[PDB]
């Protein structure tokens, strides 16, 4: 049976980058030819494995993360990058294998006056360990004063909206990302090309 | 995930009314509450909005200006303060919420609602 | 302001039928509308958010679809407990808006 | 936390085929994550029964069979004896890297 | 051939903190995906939070958020569970479990399970 | 164009009181949150006091706390730093600073005001 | 309460040079830092904001960089309209500690 990529890429709403979803792909054929001939997919960068040769490889399983970020942060979804995304929201490991698809979604995930509910993490006590999601919303102690449950000066709340308007530039419009990941282990293989 | 309001009752035409919305169970700050209106007999209609941090406070065109909507992130409540309310603005007033981390609730949808306070004019 | 029209305004059916409910927009809404169920005398809760996904805690007999201007809600098999109004609410502008509602009746 | 709904107690007759449902959702099983099964004898740590929705490790007879179908699952136990008065658990994973276990099953003989 | 052993039973006053160890054995520790299972007596199982010691990540469950800090040491081949702010509802059995096949992705079954560590809370 | 004029100041005996008014509209005022900074003549800059967006919570400096009281009538479009129990060190220019953003993730003041001065002598 | 240092404290440069100024903190902030220019006799004004972006109203001969414990404001080409002193400012922790000053002398 064919790959169920129609339920990952063509979903109607994605998760925000501080709390993303991870789906498992198993028992299928990895037909990327329904996906690769979509040339407005403005980024198809592949670390670890090479593009256009995916259909002649056998794998164990495929994990497909999903979130939305603005266009100035797509260079941060990569092994070994920094910023206010790859240290506070979603950090890939250094020896990661998998392609990082990223296209433009300014018609889809954008509306007038902001679309206020795609959050992102501003403050954390330390940088993220790799593949660590973070959903906790306790207030961040910036200075030295423990304020204990009420925010103000030197203790803020660590989530702001993205405020996506369709009249921004090419850099501030929502670039919807899917970063698939591949794994190989000593086991029977359920995901391979035709 | 429970939600409960208070502060409703009977009032003369042209006075003020605090309307609470005591929130509990979810993290109150990282959402954006609304106020959904249900006139007796008629369908739902929209009244007000807030933002995440309290930035902008838009209103529907029928009740703008006369309504002022507040926010108290320390007590995790919500206040809607209307001024000079008219006799046609008699309804049930609900509370709302919507955030897109898929973990939590349907995006762009009023997922959790209160029991509903009934504001009614009198004479 | 985005005027949104839901059709029809008064429907009738019986147990088991496939019931469709359509909703028309004025201008474009990029798959950002939701479907609500309000039993008479209660709090309206959500069934379909963002026009294609079902809220966790809803029996999977419901189905909705559409993108752009027109959107359809299709109930597969009716039940005695699914006889209530159905609201069409969008999410695009500064001014959010609700539909008019489809009353469901018996035969 | 435990999204998996499981029947509380199921029974039958000595020498029959008993089944156990495991109703998931769209966020745990329907997202493509597999479902395993555990067996808890009363007074020790639970064991491993079915992995990969159908297989069996070395140490369990062929009376133990399971399968998944869309969102739900099943576990069939043929031939009840006096080594089935125990607790069986349905295990899976949420989409959001979260863990879930079943509520609990009680298999008793007649 | 692979098995886990834990610390003995402990008693704690309501308000203290408990450190429960899980001493792994059999092979290498760097490929393990230890995830903790809490079990109050007479109820079902519960997931606590996973940790991959080759990365140091800690994906906690949504209930045990901000209460437990699951850490692991690579030298001593143990993975701790620093459950702080103990209450009266946390008397239970606490198991640790390797996660089957994979290491970089902990989404598998649980084999082995160690043995019970009845950390009870009383006076 | 954002405009910020402020008024007050002059001369005072050591131990007196002043009202330093930072009052200029130039924008939608009630949503912002503005602060105070100071600079002794021939020395570096110094931060003294700040106020919330609604006048709720203030935060004073380390060496200034207890002696001042910042208040703002947000409807009057005015900002008051009310001096009390000053010393010789407080002879400086007091500028007004306006915040950049609307209300949260505070930092990075946007524009500076014109400036009043105070002096101490006998 | 972060005691910012600033290097240099004074310098003499003519038109057609490249001066880099550093402002190094003790407590590690992360890209919460501006830069200031103060003409003697009147108020300072914002030059760059959040250590990378540029405010409207300045030629692009200045540039900000750095993230962490050390930042570098660089001037690519000197001009005869830069006869002032400069200030760095942290705003991560709320007692704002401005720098010392760097007099740019022309000769
Ligand atoms: C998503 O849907 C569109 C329209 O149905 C289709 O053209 C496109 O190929 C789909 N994307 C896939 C299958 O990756």
């Amino acid at each position: 049976n064919l790959c169920p990529f129609d339920e990952v890429f063509n979903a109607t709403r994605f998760a925000s980058v501080y709390a993303w979803n991870r789906k498992r792909i198993s028992n299928c054929v990895a037909d990327y030819s329904v996906l690769y001939n979509l040339a407005p997919f403005f980024t198809f960068k592949c670390y670890g494995v090479s593009p256009t040769k995916l259909n002649d490889l056998c794998f164990t399983n495929v994990y497909a993360d999903s979130f939305v970020i603005r266009g100035d942060e797509v260079r941060q979804i990569a092994p070994g990058q920094t910023g206010n995304i790859a240290d506070y929201n979603y950090k890939l490991p250094d020896d990661f294998t998998g392609c990082v698809i990223a296209w433009n979604s300014n018609k889809l995930d954008s509306k007038v006056s902001g679309n206020y509910n795609y959050l992102y993490r501003l403050f954390r006590k330390s940088n993220l360990k790799p593949f660590e999601r973070d959903i906790s919303t306790e207030i961040y102690q910036a200075g030295n004063k423990p304020c204990n449950g009420v925010a103000g000066f030197n203790c803020y709340f660590p989530l702001r909206s993205y405020s996506f308007r369709p009249t921004y530039g090419v850099g501030h419009q929502p670039y919807r990302v899917v970063v698939l990941s591949f794994e190989l282990l000593h086991a029977p293989a359920t995901v391979c090309g035709p | 995930v429970q939600l409960v309001e208070s502060g409703g009752g009977v009032v003369q035409p042209g006075r003020s009314l605090r309307l609470s919305c005591a929130a509990s169970g979810f993290t109150f700050r990282t959402y954006a509450m609304h106020w959904v209106r249900q006139a007796p007999g008629k369908g739902l209609e929209w009244v007000a909005v807030m933002w995440n941090d309290g930035s902008n406070k838009y209103y529907a065109d029928s009740v703008k200006g006369r309504f002022t909507i507040s926010r108290d992130n320390s007590k995790n409540t919500l206040y809607l303060e209307m001024n000079s309310l008219r006799a046609e603005d008699t309804a049930v007033y609900y509370c709302a919420r919507e955030g897109v981390a898929a973990a939590g609730s349907s995006s762009d949808a009023f997922d959790i609602w209160g029991q509903g306070t009934m504001v009614t004019v009198s004479s | 302001d985005i005027q949104m029209t839901q059709s029809p305004s008064s429907l009738s059916a019986s147990v088991g039928d496939r019931v469709t409910i359509t909703c028309r927009a004025s201008q474009s809404i990029s798959n950002f509308l939701n479907w609500y169920q309000q039993k008479p005398g209660k709090a309206p809760k959500l069934l379909i958010y963002a026009a294609s996904s079902l809220q966790s805690g809803v029996p999977s007999r419901f189905s909705g679809s559409g993108s752009g201007t027109d959107f359809t809600l299709t109930i597969s098999s009716l039940q005695p407990e699914d006889f209530a109004t159905y609201y069409c609410q969008q999410s695009y502008s500064t001014l959010y808006s609700f539909g008019q509602g489809t009353k469901l009746e018996i035969k | 936390q435990s999204v998996l709904t499981q029947p509380p107690s199921v029974s039958g007759a000595p020498g029959q085929r008993v089944t156990i449902s495991c109703t998931g959702s769209s966020s745990n099983i329907g997202s493509g994550y597999d479902v395993h099964w555990y067996q808890q004898l009363p007074g020790t740590a639970p064991k491993l029964l079915i992995y990969g929705n159908s297989n069996r490790p070395s140490g369990v007879p062929d009376r133990f069979s399971g399968s998944k179908s869309g969102t739900s699952a099943s576990l069939a136990i043929t031939g009840l004896q006096a080594e089935d008065e125990a607790d069986y658990y349905c295990q899976s994973y949420d989409s959001s890297l979260s863990g879930v276990f079943g509520t609990g099953t009680k298999v008793t003989v007649l | 051939q692979v098995q886990l052993v834990q610390s003995g039973a402990e008693v704690k006053k309501p308000g203290s903190s408990v450190k429960v160890s899980c001493k792994a054995s059999g092979g290498t520790f760097s490929s393990f995906a230890i995830s903790w299972v809490r079990q109050a007596p007479g109820q079902g199982l519960e997931w606590m939070g996973g940790i991959i010691p080759i990365y140091g990540t800690a994906n906690y469950a949504q209930k045990f958020q901000g209460r437990v800090t699951i850490t692991a040491d690579e030298s001593t081949s143990t993975a701790y569970m620093d459950l702080s702010s103990l209450r009266s509802e946390d008397t239970a059995v606490y198991y640790c479990a390797r996660d089957g096949s994979s290491t970089y992705y902990p989404h598998n079954w649980f084999d082995p399970w160690g043995q019970g560590t009845l950390v009870t809370v009383s006076s | 164009e954002v405009q910020l004029v402020e008024s007050g100041g002059g001369l005072v005996q050591p131990g007196g009181s002043l009202r330093l008014s930072c009052s200029a509209s130039g924008f939608t005022f009630s949503s912002y949150a503005m602060h105070w900074v100071r600079q002794a003549p021939g020395k570096g800059l110094e931060y003294v006091s700040s106020i919330s967006s609604n006048g709720g919570s203030t935060y004073y400096a380390d060496s200034v706390k207890g002696r001042f009281t910042i208040s703002r009538d947000n409807s009057k479009n005015t900002l008051y730093l009310q001096m009390s129990s000053l010393r010789v060190e407080d002879a400086a220019v007091y500028y007004c600073v306006k915040h950049y953003q609307q209300q949260l993730l505070w930092g990075g003041p946007d524009v500076w005001g014109q400036g009043t001065t105070v002096t101490v002598s006998s």
